[PDB]
């Protein structure tokens, strides 16, 4: 039950049941970034 | 060099003196060219510093590129890059004009490209250029020290060697057609040896 979750379950895997009442709008997050330095123009990359 | 003071800064001057020490002529990197093996393209970059222009500019310290904009490796093409010659010299007050018993004064002159090896140490020289200051005389940051001032030198554009007695610079005179005609005429007389001999001292 949703009312039975507590400290012992933190960071473990759980299975829960209920009813969806609200979904939000889609957001954007980065998975690969190409960056540059605005002074010396040194370039690199980042991966998520 | 003795009578060159802070009131002549940023103005065009002409100085006389004796060359005391030159420097090794070095190349300066201006444009680099590279190659990417994964794409087959050639790239380049330009470089500049504070002594290549008379007016102050906002610095743009670009780095030397080793990679591509997409991460690929690059290869340097030394034959397609560009280098320019560079030298620095020192000029002192002439020994035949400086006061006796007094330590002398000197000034540095920077030359570039086609005026790079026009004199050797010990010559009497005349250099025309712009007397200019550079950097910050310990003003940026705290820099508690106050003894030093502003670095100064001459960005030269004209160098003239001068002939003197008992020096290594030889005298040469430009010969005009009037002179050539007169010489070739006098060559045809018969006492020319006598005339030329009696003229000495
Ligand atoms: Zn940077």
């Amino acid at each position: 039950p949703l009312r039975d979750l507590d400290s012992e379950h933190v960071s473990k895997i759980v299975r829960l049941s209920g009813i969806i009442i609200s979904t939000s709008v889609l957001s954007s997050r980065a998975t690969y970034l190409s960056i540059m330095c605005r002074n010396c123009r040194h370039t690199t990359s980042i991966t998520i | 060099p003795r009578t060159l003071t802070a009131q002549h800064l940023n103005k065009l001057v002409s100085v006389e003196g004796i060359v005391t020490k030159t420097s090794l002529v070095r190349p300066k990197l201006i444009r680099s060219v590279h190659y990417a093996a994964k794409t087959g393209r050639f790239h380049y970059r330009d470089y500049t510093d504070a002594t290549t222009t008379l007016t102050t500019r906002i610095p743009t310290p670009a780095i030397y590129p080793t990679e591509d904009t997409e991460g690929n490796k690059l290869t340097t093409e030394y034959g397609y890059s560009t280098f320019i010659d560079h030298q620095r010299i020192t000029v002192q007050e002439m020994p035949e004009m400086a006061p006796a018993g007094q330590l002398p004064r000197s000034i540095d002159v920077i030359l570039d490209d086609d005026l790079v090896d026009k004199t050797k140490p010990g010559d009497r020289v005349n250099v025309v250029g712009v007397f200019k200051s550079l950097g910050a005389g310990g003003m940026n940051q705290s820099n508690s020290n106050t003894l030093i001032g502003f670095k100064t030198l001459i960005l030269g554009n004209t160098v003239y060697p001068l002939h003197a007695r008992s020096t290594g610079v030889a005298a040469r005179q430009m010969l005009t057609d009037f002179d050539i005609r007169n010489i070739n005429k006098l060559s045809k007389k018969k006492d020319i040896f006598d005339i030329l001999s009696q003229s000495l001292a």
